[PDB]
């Protein structure tokens, strides 16, 4: 089969600007190559459907171009409605999809807000305890969390969350959540998690104990 | 020209599932028919077509072993037929119209799209979740769910009654085979016991209604 | 959408039955009747790309033609591969084709080594093969009651891909395949002459009924020199596999053919040699359409080309062409009726086989193995003014045998001499 | 400057020798070697690159390997190529290289067909090779007065790519070549009892000499077959061919070794039949500088690549590959010094060839035509304990056979017994 | 060898402007460019070596990128002492230059002021015919002339002579000369040239006759 | 550093030509040295080069058997000989230095360039140059130089009193093997007559004194 390439993995631009996308295949195909966006929670709309050709109902402000293995997809200017992850698909042989393009705005640095939780006494009725960290507002998404109990690192038993740039303010979330059995969660005094994070000059060390909480 | 589905129905591995696309609003018979679903977290994947007039069919070499595509043009409906189902088939499935049958143009884009169904494979029981309060030890408000099936949860908390500023995480799947989330906003300190927060959390497979006092 | 044809054929070279400057014209042809026919692929223009298969020397070599193709499968992915023509050329290309699971289509390189579909897979061979000779070898030796024994010699000359071993190790085989009977074969010098002798001296010893696959000079020499030695048409009976047409000038429509003067001053002695002498060629089509294509054909490779082409059935070679690629697209509509791409390859090769087609040279058909079957001809001198005239077709589909006019094959004696004389070697 | 080297090896399979798991620590402390010493490029840097030559299944096909090798040609131009080392892997990469006009090194493809240099030009060849082993054998035939005919058995199993084929052909040939004596062969499927009985039917009037390449299984299976059938040790001699040393560890300087046990019950009458084979493996490296060697390379192989290398005759592969690095940089250092370029192939090879090199395996030698010359080993049982034990060696560049500590060969009736028996076949 | 191409063959800039020369392999370099730049008359001068690194005494304002197969020379901040030819040199094995670049100034298209000579007495009674028209401050170089002979349309018999351009105008000249028999001179009369220029709103003739001369 | 060169020679077709080039303030044998030719229209060309500590040269295949490069450490001289000229051999030749040789820097570019030596090769012989005015039948005035051999031929107006507006075309080669070029001024149209006009042509190979009045 062909094997096809997005290049950028991921973009960031600014409203008005020029962004262009590149399509590789391995293979060589003629004109057989079509560009798809998609929104979140939404179906995939069409845009060109030649490498060079453009679907009824489609601004002008997108054009095609490309040839043998080599194919660009280019935005003159962006508007806030063409932020979305981008397709380019071929079908000269048994139809393949790319590994997508993700497009985000463009903004400052900002940092992120470190908020810890002791675990609940509910859950330690349940027979298993829980600890969570999250990160408030911060960009760009890019981060590190470390969890320290006693400095002693474990994993393999974390997880993550993240959410979704907001429109408003474009921010980011990421929870950390760390879950014990209730026999583990007595033989250790002092939990926390350390944030490592591009705004930051430091690194940011969250701590609680067990016997004060 | 519309394109309606209908089914989200959640079932244990080993059955079979069954998919139904409308295409009514135009010429069934005039138009291929495309069959692609999307991982939720990997991208689209293409799956099959089929040709109504010719009465012709392909797939996917991976797929091919277990799918079945049939259709009437009586009412033109096609269905879609899955069988041996596994832990790789949580997905959505979205049927598609394009490219014309009076010439061989099976290259043409896909013009019109579905709504897409929900496709969910694991064996487990549908037992409600579980919310517990988080109080802090400026401080960290909210409720915690955990170990609830199936997907999805309704609002965070007061039905809506805090709007603005709030932020929701998405469930993730826990080794044990059922989900968890949180959502938690931090008001200012000053305000803490002047305002009252409980968190409410519904859901329709279960019918489990919780009211937790935050 | 477009279609793409890609073409390893030599492109400066004249002088081979499958050169681009006789194709070229066919191909062309081919276009034109796809595109006026609504029938064949409506709304699908067809491309060609064209790559040479020659080194610097100008002659086909194994090592130019795979390269060439390696190259235009990277610049242009086609879906269909034409050509080559030389089995040395061909070979890797054949099975770089089927690694790669692109179909390939040919009317040359008949060795038997492309015979097997395992190593072979998704080629189609449109053009004359050297089974369908065996067949016929076959089907005279049942009609004319030999079950015992045979001769084989073929020539070796420096120059050439070795035309007469290919052809005569796939009709032993055949023949072994499909007669059971005993058979021996020798490869002669034809530049050397004491080989000659010894070739004399020692055919008496080995059978009585000869196949013979060389030049016509040597074979007018070794006729000679069988008459003065004193070998007769009594007891001796010579077989030439001239495919071609080359002792008969062209081998065409009905005329006089005397092979046996060239004005050397012993006309007469080879006029009564040749008395033992049979020519086994190619069947010319018969039907007005292949003059049509003829005249066309020359016309445009005329204007087009600058070249010449002459009459024989050498002209056969291209137009099989023509009709083959008439057959593959109407196997890829097939498949564009049936919901498929035209880049799978299996579906248009399995559709292709085991089918019956019409044509300009006539009613074809492509058996299970992919291989055309060819009608045989089988030249007879006459016995009043001595010349050569066709006397027995051989049609491949049914498998028979047909006299033409009601001739009669004549022998010297009255009935064909025996396989192994009643005192034996 | 920069010299880059481009790498077609496995990277994911670890059971070929010359896997990337074996063969990246050797290549790596190679070139912590050239860093280290004043001559050998000063001022230069070495760059490496990366292909597979395996497909989706795991194992070396001879289509991802030519792909991969053009991948990197467009990709990056290299200087030099090192590897593949499976057969039908190198043989297309080796024409395109000769075609590209790039060197190629290689300690593996230690086939016949590679010696044609028409064809491979540019190819250098560091490890063994089996044309070298009928060199020993017609060493061995002259030394014991064996002088008119052989017998030779090869086996089938479908896994791997015919390994004894390859053995047996270039052995067959070269002795062919030397000797001018009459030699047989057979091939026969691992698949029991059909083809082993009419092996034994077969060979007691086929020779006396036996050469066999299969498994340490098959070979210990066919020794207790041959006792009850008669054969004995005064009139047959059954030589392995077992380069590898499987049926023995090899690597270990001295333990005792007994291939006949296994623990089954027959261990006595396993030990009995034993006394009339014999065992031919390649020559342990003895010096310091390879024990040193030896260790460096499993705690980096360890270390970095998480792999654990066991002992063995099959380490001399990677030592190989670190040798002709060596040697190649050497060559290239003096086509710079006296007015050259980094893109002399014919130059850099021609210094290459027909030379003496001194390495960590000892004192190499490139012979004119462009292969390494190997050194053999062959072991025999000990008369009073019944371990194996190394009683003969050769030296491939004089060509000499030497003993070791004073042993001497076993034979049952004193001397061997001759090739053909007083009475005849 | 390696074959390498030089873009664009040639360009027109003004003084503080920014301008860019792109260079391409026919296979794989990685770093083994150099630059060099040659005035007329003048040996040619070495700019940038190994692709980026600047030549000592060099002005700051060059500079070079690039890197496999594509390589760019960017001048900013022209000076009137920048134009001139400029080479990119491969240096891997067997080292081959381009086919130069040219960069000139930029200036108002002018119109040519075209003037024609007699041949004189001398050159007739020697025994050849030479009549010789020449245009004068005309932009840019690009400019056809014709000759002809009684409206005869004539060709293989002129020669064209253009001169480098001029620093105070910045224009140039062109002469164009016509030689024929002395037999072919007397039997015809008109002799004229046409001149067709971008300047020129339409085509000019000048044209004498042999009688009135 | 200095490259000094030597040479304004011309030379029959099948002739042999040698050029010299002498280099000061290095020293000779720690760099290599490259010779290259450039053609009047074509551009530069790469012939080849040498290094000294080792004794080892390289040529372009092109040149390969018609070229000899030798060099002389005593007085740091280098000399190449050209055999088998052709008339394409017309060209400009230049030294350079480029490349330390300790490490093998061959790859380095060529800092130093001397002044050329040019080179032409044609059969023909010595003749002097042909005058000729050029006079209307503002206004142009002129004189045609032609019919001489070798370069190069100095014009000029007025023994240099008149200089503005004075334009010498570059010659061009005829099809008899001789040059010729044209030299024009441009002068009020009221001065016809005020002022007289005088070219004067020089041909140093020639010693051709010619002062024609327009």
């Amino acid at each position: 089969n062909i094997q096809m390439t997005q290049s950028p993995s991921s973009l960031s631009a600014s409203v008005g600007d020029r962004v262009t996308i590149t399509c590789r295949a391995s293979q060589s195909i003629d004109s057989y190559l079509n560009w798809y966006q998609q929104k979140p929670g939404k179906a995939p709309k069409l845009l060109i459907y030649v490498a060079s050709s453009l679907q009824s109902g489609v601004p002008s402000r997108f054009s095609g171009s490309g040839s043998g293995k080599d194919f660009t997809l280019t935005i003159s200017s962006l508007q806030p409605e063409d932020f979305a992850t981008y397709y380019c698909q071929q079908s000269y042989s048994i139809p393949t999809f790319g590994q997508g393009t993700r497009l985000e705005i463009k903004r400052t640095v900002a940092a992120p807000s470190v908020f810890i939780f002791p675990p609940s006494d509910e859950q330690l009725k349940s027979g298993t305890a829980s600890v969570v960290c999250l990160l408030n507002n911060f960009y760009p998404r890019e981060a590190k969390v470390q969890w320290k109990v006693d400095n002693a690192l474990q994993s393999g038993n974390s997880q993550e969350s993240v959410t979704e740039q907001d429109s408003k303010d474009s921010t980011y979330s990421l929870s950390s959540t760390l879950t014990l059995s209730k026999a583990d969660y007595e033989k250790h005094k002092v939990y926390a998690c350390e944030v490592t994070h591009q705004g930051l000059s430091s690194p940011v060390t969250k701590s609680f104990n067990r016997g004060e909480c | 020209v519309q394109l309606v589905q209908s089914g989200a129905e959640v079932k244990k591995p080993g059955a079979s599932v069954t998919v139904s696309c409308k295409a009514s609003g135009y010429t069934f018979t005039d138009y291929y028919m495309h069959w692609v679903r999307q991982a939720p977290g990997q991208g689209l994947e293409w799956m099959g077509w089929i040709k109504p007039n010719s009465g012709g069919t392909n797939s996917a070499q991976r797929f091919q072993g277990r799918i079945t595509m049939t259709w009437d043009t009586s009412i033109s409906t096609a269905y879609m037929e899955l069988s041996r189902l596994r832990s790789d088939d949580t997905a959505v499935y979205y049927c598609s119209r394009g490219g014309p049958v009076m010439n061989y143009y099976y290259y043409y884009g896909m013009d019109v799209w579905g709504q897409g169904t929900t496709v969910t494979v694991s064996s487990a029981s549908t037992k409600g979740p579980s919310v517990f309060p988080l109080a802090p030890c400026t401080a960290a408000l909210g409720c915690l769910v955990k170990d609830y099936f199936p997907e999805p949860v309704t609002v965070s908390w007061n039905s809506g009654a805090l709007t603005s500023g709030v932020h929701t995480f998405p469930a993730v799947l826990q080794s044990s085979g059922l989900y968890s989330l949180s959502s938690v906003v931090t008001v200012p300190s000053s305000s803490l016991g002047t305002k009252t927060y409980t968190c409410n959390v519904d859901h329709k497979p279960s019918n489990t209604k919780v009211d937790k006092r935050v | 959408g477009n279609l793409t044809v890609a073409v390893v054929l030599p492109l400066a070279n004249t002088s081979y039955p499958w050169s681009w400057a006789r194709v070229g014209p066919a191909v062309e042809l081919a276009l034109a009747q796809v595109k006026a026919r609504p029938d064949l692929l409506p709304g699908w223009t067809v491309r060609t790309v064209l790559g040479s298969s020659e080194n610097a020397l100008g002659v086909c070599s194994d090592t130019a033609a795979p390269l060439a193709a390696v190259d235009l499968k990277w610049e242009h992915n086609p879906a269909v591969f034409l050509g080559p023509g030389c089995v040395y050329a061909a070979a890797p290309v054949g099975r770089f084709t089927a690694h790669w699971r692109v179909p390939l289509l040919t009317a040359g390189a008949p060795a038997l080594g492309f015979g097997v579909k395992d190593e072979y897979a998704l080629t189609t061979r449109a053009g004359p093969s050297y089974a369908k000779l065996g067949d016929f070898v076959a089907a005279l030796h049942r009609r004319l009651g030999w079950e015992r024994q045979a001769l084989m010699l073929y020539a070796y000359r420096p120059g050439d891909e070795e035309h007469c071993f290919f052809l005569v190790e796939g009709l032993f085989m055949r023949v072994r395949d499909r007669l059971n009977i005993t058979v021996d074969h020798l490869e002669f010098a034809e530049d050397d002459l004491s080989h000659y002798t010894r070739l004399l001296r020692t055919m008496p010893r080995k059978g009585r009924v000869i196949y013979i696959c060389s030049s016509p000079d040597a074979f007018r020499t070794l006729m000679l020199l069988a008459l003065e030695a004193g070998l007769c048409g009594e007891d001796y009976v010579f077989f030439h596999l001239d495919i071609f047409g080359q002792s008969l000038q062209g081998g065409q429509g009905p005329a006089p053919r005397r092979p046996w003067e060239r004005g050397d001053g012993q006309d007469v002695s080879a006029r009564q040699a040749f008395q033992a002498a049979k020519i086994i060629t190619y069947k010319d089509p018969d039907n007005p359409e292949y003059l049509e294509f003829l005249k066309q054909l020359k016309h445009l490779a005329y204007e087009q080309f600058n070249f010449t082409m002459e009459d024989g059935l050498v002209n056969t070679i291209p137009a099989s062409f023509h009709d083959g690629l008439l057959l593959y697209i109407q196997a890829v509509t097939e498949t564009l009726a049936h919901g498929g791409t035209v880049t799978d390859g299996e579906n248009i090769t399995q559709r292709m086989w085991n089918r019956s087609f019409q044509g300009v040279t006539g009613y074809l058909k492509i058996d299970s193995s992919g291989d055309r079957e060819t009608d045989f001809s089988l030249w007879d001198m006459d016995p009043e003014n001595g010349a050569f005239r066709v006397v027995l077709n051989y049609n491949g589909t049914s498998q028979e045998l047909v006299a033409v006019s009601g001739r009669k094959l004549n022998w010297p004696l009255g009935y064909p001499p025996p396989d192994i004389p009643k005192c034996g070697f």
